[PDB]
């Protein structure tokens, strides 16, 4: 029942700005922590950073402290990631992950992802 | 385990509210670990319970609760998941720590807000 | 700091495979957290466990955790067919997650 979907296939300009968000469903939205990775080709996995919902707390990777901007919207129960200065090394498949933080740290679901590709308008 | 105070809802104001200098209380329930809301996803089989509390005490003054015999104590701060260590200094709150940590990581927390 | 694991390790069904998770800063310790991601074919990620040992929901028994040395670990005793996956880990530092290269899991 539990699941993380996250927006469409985005195409983007260097120099702007892009939100990609991530619905959670089926759980309680503020009792679990909601990391973002990115993913390219040949590089494996790249922590960008975690949002505790409840509170709006806040932790970055020291490479992502000025690329992303982390928040949270209780209502509708989408996380929210903002990639700013895009350049072509933004070009990645970005996941939301969710985490049990009450005792012990442990993924659990992970989203589909959301491909993003910063290409110059010709 | 000697120093454990062990408290009541209305025994809050008493023991730990009004106090000399820094208080502590760790709100576990044997659950070590699990959520509030939905009672429905939780886990008791986990096993970083970090009964650590006999130890940095011997190293202030530490309480203790239950919130399966008490649950009149942890709604009035918004204690929405377990365990959250919450610093009782002048009767007030300074600093919360959730999700468990390690002996070495406690002592990070402390260390950073006594003095 | 630079987590690694193996490029690629090859088992059959019934076999027990061990990969690894080394730390370059020194030991990998009970403060490390490590976890363990799986990666099956088209981008299906899942957590498998947590905290050096401590399963997520729904995980299979025969994924278990460990600290063999001077390293985390993710004994699979009883490779299925469906185990054919990039296993990653994930240390702790500080508050901050380090991915590593990932291991290819390939099952005969």
């Amino acid at each position: 029942e539990v699941q993380l979907q996250q927006s469409g296939a985005e195409l983007v300009k260097p120099g702007a700005s892009v939100k990609l968000s991530c619905k959670a469903s089926g759980y309680t939205f503020t009792s679990y922590w909601m990391h973002w990775v990115k993913q390219r080709p040949g590089r494996g996995l790249e922590w960008i950073g975690r949002i505790d919902p409840n509170g709006g707390g806040t932790k970055y990777n020291e490479k992502f402290k000025s690329k992303a901007t982390l928040t949270v919207d209780k209502p509708s129960s989408t996380a929210y990631m903002q990639l700013s200065s895009l350049t072509s090394e933004d070009s990645a498949v970005y996941y939301c992950a969710r985490m049990w933080y009450y005792g012990t740290y442990y993924f659990d679901y992970w989203g589909q992802g959301t491909t993003l590709t910063v290409s110059s308008a010709a | 385990s000697d120093k454990i105070i062990h408290l009541t809802d209305d025994s809050f104001d008493t023991d730990v509210l009004k106090a000399d200098g820094a208080i502590l209380v760790d709100f576990w329930a044997e659950w070590c670990g699990p959520i509030e809301e939905s009672d429905d996803r939780r886990y008791d089989l986990v096993g970083p319970c970090k009964m650590i509390a006999p130890i940095l005490d011997e190293i202030l003054t530490v309480a203790k609760l239950n919130i399966d015999q008490n649950p009149g104590t942890a709604p009035k701060y918004g204690i929405r998941g377990i365990p959250t260590l919450l610093l009782f200094k002048n009767g007030e709150v300074a600093a919360t720590k959730v999700g468990a940590l390690s002996k070495g990581q406690l002592k990070e927390f402390l260390d950073a807000n006594l003095a | 700091a630079v987590v690694t694991q193996e490029s690629a390790l090859t088992t059959s069904p019934g076999e027990t495979v061990t990969l690894t998770c080394r730390s370059s800063t020194g030991a990998v310790t009970t403060s490390n957290y490590a976890n363990w991601v799986q990666e099956k074919p088209d981008h299906l990620f899942t957590g498998l466990i947590g905290g050096t040992n401590n399963r997520a929901p729904g995980v299979p028994a025969r994924f278990s955790g460990s600290l063999i040395g001077n390293k985390a670990a993710l004994t699979i005793t009883g490779a299925q067919t469906e185990d054919e996956a990039i296993y990653f880990c994930a240390l702790w530092y500080s508050n901050h997650l380090v991915f590593g290269g990932g291991t290819k899991l390939t099952v005969l």
